């Protein structure tokens, strides 16, 4: 079962417009082929159809339309969709955008070929997730806790620290003890320094051998970009559901992949979306946050990280709004605490996990943790709205409940929130830490926690 | 893409460097004095003295036949050059071949040479040598 | 200072471990070229035996036309070639007529000729030139190949142990 | 064909027909005239195309001789005390033959002057059959007394050397090199030429390390930048953009200097020529102009729209250029504002569906790839040495607004940003930096710098940013509650704050004094006034309890001549005083203060 | 420190060599697979490459 | 507004293309 | 050489919508070309063209286009640009926008046809702008000193006495004579009235060169009006070597004739519906400004604003502060106050004042008086506000002192009435008469140098 018919090759260019060639004469065009472009100084690129009708076919091109001609530069149309090459020696490896080598290592000879798209899995073949990863993170495994299989983006800003966030996680995350991650990373739109940051993380973590990269860097093309989520997820689908590890999936910049989206759709003329994003775009993002999981009879897992920058800090932007209709609930990342020099500064209020109900509790974690978590989360709601008091009224008109609040407010920040980028705290330390704070309160304050925890927890 | 560079870069740049090690060694030693060294930097000093063209070192570079990380090459190259520039600015003086070859050794061991005190000292001596 | 001693230690075993798996892998890479370039000069022998080269190079020139099913095609076939690709047209002609139910008109180019470094096989034009398909011997292999992948590597270096499922 | 005609004109925008082969970013030049520009869509035969200068009086069936080349810049002797315009034309040169005061469409100069002669000196080891490739630095040109001039093999040429001139006086015109690589020679004069949209290539990037001196108090203090930084300068009119840029330019630590002013004032291109060549860096106990080490690129307000963005990547590519010989550039863009403005008239023209605010969809990526050709780096090329560009952008939000889409892209790229405010700027208060918006992610790359060079500062720093940030605490209560529930501790917070405010973060550029402060006499004043908060609220802290006790109104009364000399420390004069006078005097207020918390 | 300075010298130069044994043991037990089984795989590619079968396009009616 | 105008402009383009086909064929 | 072959006339009009007019069959368009519009009952209007393609051009009428038809009207294109006859003849006379005369005198006989457009002069040409003019106004010369060659625009608003401003720097301007050129853009009879007898009265006429648009004349005149008006002001400075002051009446009627053009056009929207390329237009008038070498002459600009509801964030002051060498700043709240000159220092700025002042430029004192002048008004402009939060009895001594600074400074220095004319001397002792409220301590701008000097008097 191979395409043994020869390659037709065009030189039928007819217009050449942003990131789009525009070919006629095309024998029977395919909808979502792969095209390779040779230009006349003999410089290859390579494209896919985004359009048919009749003999005209619309390309998109990777690498870019400069020095394109609508002469001599030619197309070979190659008969089939988009499918990469997939090993397991691909872990301990480097590649750009479009997943061609960047470490001096050879091109990847395939245990398989794979559809970049993937195919869809049965609703009635996935197992719902409920295994805790413990991150070492207090904010994050007390209020915010993952469940391995979960899909969670970082939400966040420029000039805040969401790289630390992330690599802290790929350093310290693993299963609650009363197994290790295979990770797979695409970078979209970084700058050469993120590159080298992560890198040498990985290089200095000794990890190296079970990390797979895909890089594309801001000088790189915008068009690759398309691709780049789609490549590292169709090797991390291959990893997971065939060769049966544990994957964590890392997609470093989202709003740049929607950036790429919106020059391709804005040169088809099509009409736009909210803030001129395509009007597909729900969609596009919904065919790369859902390949996540764990499916029936398979004993392995791919949990997805995105990372998000807000553009001016908006969480009601299109890219962060949308992207909190897929995701199992966000960790937010605040420039308000980043000023105060509070790290990590995740502001646990905007935060949410979809599926921590289920993966904590007894024999999960411990019987207290929903508890202390809806406690502690009513507290800081509360103190805040003591806090945008007092700012008016000035503190000789707080009760000494409000001061409770208040001191409460700043004892969380510096003790649970504050942590360091090393600091690797369990659970139990987190809950512990937890209890310490709600001791700032007699037992009748504490009214989301019920007496049995309150007795059992509370004098200790 | 090798590094930053195309392939054809890359290698070209193997070339220029296997190149001007040899230029760097008839220049420290115009005498075969230097024994230990010249073992050293056998590898690469094997290419050059013998004759050849740069499409046939170019070929050797991209079959893998000669040295052909540019990291390596790069460490080694600045040794000679930073050996070199010591030789070269104490003009009428010389230096005895044990201390040659000990300078040589102190630098070899040496984490990172171009933030050394020893870079810093030469730059001193080029600064005083630029202006006389 | 002390923790430099340790960075140091792990980035220089990372790089080693590193550069001894890209070592590893060049190894396959280089084998398998070796592999193709056994491959086409096979084939060069089936070139020679001319005999077989007819009834490979009746099929490339049909199956030429078949991808063009242009009213009027020009063939491009190496020199030492001629009077072999002129045959193999003859052929292709009426098998052409019949199968597509429509007229043609073939032409083998006399005045260019596909160079003598070419193992075999031919190129077919659109009659203004700007649509072709390449058929050589070169072509084939390399379009064989690499689809092939997945199954020279099973062959050569044997399945990977770990992958249970297939689907 | 070589050429097409013009089918049609609309602004800075032509479309002409029979231009079948011409390729995507080809310079092509229009009418009788020629004037220069460059190819921006194809459709069948059609090409469309962005002139570089004003297309009134173009007609319908007017010639376009396609040329088969890029927009590219001559690269070699001659650059350094130039200025030109944004598709590198020289300025004087053009003064010089036309003897007007006017640049005329279509006039063609050479970049770089064919008639100078300059001396070359051969590299010495090189011999003919040396091995040699791109970036290998062949010979060396004195082309004036600050610069050495470095020749070296232009990237994409490598090979055996057959001829190398000897030393001698040499036009730029003359062959100094050839060589051969596969039986085909190639020969080298001391003028190479490079595309602008192309990055030059180099052997490695590296982290930056060395910090990039302003000669601001803040800026060197609180929101450092590097050698291989890239910076953003967003304000409103009137803040400081431009006096920042240029006196960045006048007083830093770089090698070479490169301005870009694209669609900004001519009476500030003017400015720069009048100023520079009066002023004088010291070498080996000489003075040298800082003109020696400088080029300008010009394209002022009124001067082709399109042409904005030929200047941006004429200055990054000479920029490059110069990082390639070993050496530290700073690239000025004095307002990248109205480089996007550019993009978004042609865009309109060319009827593309737009971004936010009429912005085409990849302004972004425009901006993101040119910032990352900043960097520290190892040259291509086999004398083994390293050098850096550090890109600095002004940015013009419209009615002052940051959430203004270029500012709001730019800062999802930059690692170092200096916001600007309006109502700093009209207390005169400058420079205009808001500290609380204000950041650098480059603090922790200098740690070891500090650690080593200036071992008391990065306390002092800390100290610094918290008495700022807690007067912004009590300054919200102040106003509504009307001071007067302050405890002592805060009235001197306030106090202190307002002393930093006032007099450490404070610099007029146009008084000798203040022109430039250097990091000695920024310590020393930053450890005197934070010294002084120490003491002061030591004393209030440890006597609060007491029946008798101090207050800030009682250090006030007290020490009046103390505060007095502290505003006071920032009129000394660097190079009217001597750097041994200055730290003795700031050792004297010590001292004086000292004997005044003794005293109470 | 030179002391934890040369034993981590020692420890990496004695992991080297272990590192390029067990390289050249790989390589040596790729050599052999590949030399046992490059006959039968060069006659399954031939066997592809020289039985051509020429096919018309499905979507062409007459 | 100014993005769906040019829409209307774009689809007005293409029904006048497509009626001077219907006169062409 | 001249144009010696024939002018072609078309009746081939193919369109009409908005100010656009549609001609086909035309031979070798010319971008930017003139065309001369005969109507059905024989009246002319001329256009511009505004894009050409294949045998279409298409013209911008000046005048509009009603009661253009296709069958009868006629157009006759002039194989050329627009190009202005100029002499010096133009001074001591009147013209309408379109540059015919109002005035009952004759045509204009040429000394020269030039280029409305004017071109773009070479920076490396440039002469930098630096002697002081004198207005005699303490607002200006003391706080905002304006150069020789400067731009300078007076920011103010609908009601306020900004034309009572602008006549008095024609009256009083001088160095420490002046041709002007006068544009207006859709201004009523009675400011066309008040500028025609302020020079007249004064004498000054036999100098003057008056461009009139009024709020009743055509509203794409209003966009070649001011280059016009610049083009003479080229030849008077650049050829005949004279100093000139340009005053143009209302940017913001030029700006909202030129959203009108645009708008019709449907081209990109920038600012509250403002054309995307407005800043690089109103760069095209206000950078034709200034000195060259070798040439003895100058342009000083001084254009005039309302800025909408008072707002300097609009589109229209906000792109014309990025380009001109500062502003004077005209408020309402001083205007309601009965002070005059309305003058605001805090929004105000002149960017060229910081080298036309000083030793040998005006008096050593200059700059440190200036800038301690703003920091006690900034201050007392503080107090002012947080006294309306606690009240007088709240006050400290020190904050008394800014309170009485800012009371007295707008008596003695701001207010002036509208023919004295101080020197920049009085201005500064009027300056030192009010530093001198405060100890000497508290004037933390001024180094001891200058305060030892001048301090005691
Ligand atoms: N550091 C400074 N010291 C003194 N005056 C300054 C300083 N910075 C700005 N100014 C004053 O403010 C004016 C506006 O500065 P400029 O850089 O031109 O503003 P911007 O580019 O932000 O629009 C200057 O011409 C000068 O009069
Ligand atoms: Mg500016």
């Amino acid at each position: 079962n191979y395409l043994s018919q020869p390659r037709l090759t065009y030189k039928t260019v007819s217009g050449v417009n942003g990131p789009l060639v525009i070919l006629d004469h095309v024998k029977f065009p395919r909808y979502a082929e792969i095209v390779h472009l040779t230009l006349p100084d003999g410089t290859k690129r390579s494209g896919q159809v985004l359009e048919v009708s009749g003999s005209k076919a619309v390309v998109q091109v990777f690498e870019g339309t400069s020095g394109i001609d609508a002469k001599k530069t030619s197309c070979e149309f190659t008969g089939d969709i988009l499918r990469t090459p997939v090993s397991e020696d691909m872990l301990g490896r480097v590649f750009n955008g479009s997943g061609k080598p960047i470490d001096r290592g050879p091109v990847v000879l395939a245990e398989d070929f794979l559809d970049i798209m993937g195919q869809p899995i049965n609703p009635q073949c996935r197992i719902y997730p409920e295994e805790m990863i413990q991150t070492g993170i207090s904010a994050i495994d007390g209020m915010n806790s993952i469940a391995r299989g979960q899909k969670i983006p970082i939400f966040s800003a420029a000039g805040l620290p969401h790289n630390e966030i992330a690599a802290q996680i790929c350093r310290q995350a693993g299963l609650v003890k009363k197994e290790n991650f295979a990770i797979v990373f695409a970078a979209m739109g970084v700058n050469m320094e993120t590159a080298r940051f992560f890198k040498s993380d990985f290089e200095e973590n000794g990890s190296m051998d079970n990390v797979c990269l895909f890089l594309n860097l801001a000088n790189d093309p915008t068009i690759e970009r398309i691709i780049t989520p789609r490549l590292a997820l169709t090797t991390a689908e291959f990893l997971a559901y065939q060769c049966e590890k544990h994957v964590l999936v890392i997609l470093t910049d989202m709003s740049s992949y929607a950036e790429a989206l919106r020059e391709v759709s804005a040169a088809r003329e099509e009409v736009p979306g909210r803030r001129g994003f395509p009007g597909y775009m729900y969609t596009d993002l919904a065919t790369i946050y859902e390949r996540a999981g764990r499916v029936e009879g398979r004993n392995g897992s791919i949990t997805q990280i995105p990372i998000l920058t807000m553009p001016n800090d908006d969480i009601t932007h299109p890219i962060p709004d949308l992207t909190g209709y897929i995701t199992e609930g966000q960790i937010y990342v605040d420039r308000q605490l980043h000023n105060r020099q509070i790290y990590p500064p995740i502001n646990v209020l905007p935060s949410l996990s979809r599926l921590m109900k289920s993966a904590i509790g007894e024999g999960m974690t411990r019987k207290d943790h929903a508890d202390v978590s809806n406690q502690l989360y009513a507290c800081y709601a509360i103190g805040k709205d003591v806090q945008a008091m007092k700012a008016v009224v000035g503190e000789e008109a707080l009760t000494s409940d409000d001061l409770l609040y208040l001191e409460f407010l700043q004892k969380f920040e510096k003790n649970f929130i504050t942590q360091g980028p090393y600091e690797n705290r369990t659970v139990y330390e987190t809950l512990d830490i937890g209890w310490q704070l709600l001791r700032i309160f007699p037992k009748e304050m504490l009214k989301r926690i019920p007496q049995s925890t309150l007795s059992e927890f509370y004098p200790r | 893409k090798m590094g930053g560079l195309t392939s054809e870069q890359y290698h070209s740049q193997v070339v220029g460097k296997i190149g001007y090690i040899a230029r760097c060694m008839q220049t420290i030693d115009p005498e075969n004095n230097l024994k230990k060294i010249r073992e050293d930097y056998q590898d690469v000093l094997i290419w050059a003295e013998k004759n050849y063209r740069f499409e046939e070192i170019l070929e050797a570079s991209k079959s893998g036949k000669c040295p052909n990380d540019l990291d390596a090459l790069s460490r080694r190259s600045l040794i000679l050059q930073e050996l070199l520039r010591l030789v070269s600015s104490i003009s009428p003086f010389k230096m005895k071949l044990d201390l040659i070859e000990s300078q040589y050794e102190k630098m070899k061991q040496h984490v990172n040479l171009w933030k050394s005190d020893y870079h810093v000292k030469l730059n001193q001596l080029n600064q005083l040598t630029d202006y006389l | 200072k002390e923790k430099q001693i340790e960075q140091q230690k792990k980035i220089q075993m990372s790089n080693l471990m590193n550069q001894a798996r890209l070592k590893v892998l060049r190894a396959r890479d280089d084998l398998i070229t070796d592999l193709l370039n056994e491959a086409k000069q096979r084939l060069s022998k089936v070139v020679k035996d001319t005999t077989r080269y007819q009834v490979l190079l009746d099929g490339l020139v049909l199956q030429g036309l078949y991808q063009l099913l242009e009213p009027r095609m020009i063939v491009r076939c190496r020199k030492q070639d001629f009077p072999l690709v002129k045959a193999a047209v003859q052929k292709a002609i009426p098998m052409y007529k019949i199968a597509t139910k429509k007229d043609v008109d073939v032409q083998i180019d006399l005045e260019a000729y596909l160079p003598e470094d070419i193992a075999g096989g031919v190129e077919i034009y659109n009659g203004d030139r700007k649509i072709k398909v390449s058929n050589t011997l070169e072509s084939r292999l390399d379009l064989i190949a690499q689809q092939m992948m997945p199954e020279v590597r099973g062959a050569l270096f044997g399945a990977n142990a770990n992958r249970k499922f297939l689907d | 064909s070589t050429f097409g005609y013009v089918h049609g004109v609309s602004g800075p925008v032509v479309t002409a027909c029979d231009m079948a082969g011409a390729a995507m970013y080809e310079l092509v030049r229009v009418g009788h005239s020629e004037l220069v520009g460059e190819i921006i869509r194809l459709e069948g035969d059609m090409a469309t195309i962005q002139v570089y200068e004003e297309t009134s009086g173009v007609s319908v069936g007017d010639p376009v001789l396609r040329t088969g080349k890029p927009l590219s810049v001559e690269l070699g002797p001659g650059i350094m005390g130039a200025i030109f315009d944004g598709i590198q034309r020289p300025l004087s040169d053009i003064s010089s033959q036309t003897q007007s005061i006017y640049i005329p469409r279509g006039v063609n100069v050479s970049a770089l002057s064919r008639d100078i002669k300059w001396e070359f000196i051969p590299s010495k080891n090189l011999r003919v059959g040396s091995h040699i490739t791109g970036g290998d630095i062949y010979g060396i040109v004195n082309e004036n007394s600050l610069i050495k001039h470095k020749i070296m093999l232009p990237p994409r040429s490598r090979g055996s050397v057959t001829y190398i001139a000897p030393p001698g006086n040499y036009d730029a015109s003359d062959v100094v090199l050839e060589l051969e690589f596969e039986g085909v020679k190639e020969k080298l004069s001391m003028v190479q030429v490079w595309p602008v949209r192309q990055v030059r290539p180099v052997t490695e990037k590296l982290p930056a390390n060395h910090p990039l001196l302003t000669g601001q108090r803040v800026l060197d203090a609180l929101f450092p930048c590097v050698q291989g930084g890239t910076t953003a300068i967003p304000g409103a009119f009137g803040c400081g953009k431009t006096v920042i840029s240029q006196s960045l330019s006048k007083y830093s630590n770089s090698d070479v200097i490169i301005y870009v002013g694209c669609g900004e004032r001519g009476n500030e291109m003017s400015e720069v020529l009048r100023d520079f060549p009066e002023l004088t860096m010291e070498v080996d106990g000489k003075v040298e102009s800082i003109m020696k080490r400088t080029a300008l690129v010009a394209n002022t307000s009124n001067m082709p729209v399109a042409a904005r963005e030929a200047s941006i990547y004429t200055g990054i590519t000479l920029s490059e250029y110069f990082r390639d010989m070993g050496y530290h550039v700073s690239m000025m863009a004095d307002s990248t504002s109205r480089w996007a403005e550019a993009l978004r008239e042609i865009s309109g023209r060319l009827a593309e569906m737009p971004a936010d605010s009429g912005y085409p969809a990849y302004l972004g990526a425009r901006l993101a790839s040119f910032y990352e050709r900043a960097g520290r780096v190892k040259c291509l090329g086999n004398p083994e040495r390293e050098g850096s560009v550090s890109i600095v952008g002004a940015v013009s939000p419209p009615g002052g607004d940051f959430s203004d889409p270029v500012t709001s892209a730019t800062l999802g790229i930059v690692q170092v940003f200096w916001g600007l405010d309006k109502k700093l700027a009209q207390r005169k208060h400058f420079p205009s930096v808001n500290w609380l918006i204000s950041y650098s992610k480059y603090m922790r790359a200098l740690d070891e710098y500090y650690d080593k060079h200036f071992t008391e500062f990065v306390p002092l720093r800390t100290k610094a940013k918290e008495i700022l940030q807690e007067e912004e605490d009590l300054a919200e209560i102040v106003q509504l509650v009307g001071k007067a529930s302050l405890a002592e501790t805060d009235k001197i917070t306030l106090e202190v704050a307002k002393l930093i405010k006032d007099d450490f973060l404070q610099q007029n550029g146009y008084t000798p004094y203040d022109r430039f402060c250097p990091f000695y006499k920024t310590v020393g004043m930053l450890s005197n006034m934070i010294s002084f908060y120490d003491m002061a609220r030591r004393a209030v802290e440890t006597t609060a309890q007491s029946d008798n006790k101090i207050t800030w109104s009682i250090i006030r009364e007290h020490m009046g001549e103390i505060l007095y000399k502290l505003s006071s420390m920032k009129f000394k004069d660097p190079v009217k005083d001597g750097e041994a006078k200055i730290k003795a005097d700031y050792a004297q207020l010590l001292e004086d203060m000292q004997n005044a918390f003794r005293s109470l | 420190f030179k002391a934890k300075e040369a034993a981590a010298l020692g420890s990496h130069g004695s992991c080297s060599s272990e590192v390029e044994k067990e390289t050249q043991e790989k390589m040596t037990i790729l050599q052999n697979y590949f030399e046992q089984n490059r006959d039968e795989v060069l006659d399954n590619l031939l066997a592809f490459v020289c039985d051509i079968r020429p096919e018309i396009h499905e979507n062409y009616r007459i | 507004f100014y993005r769906l105008k040019k829409i209307q402009e774009k689809k007005k383009i293409i029904k006048e293309k497509s009626e001077k086909d219907l006169e062409r064929r």
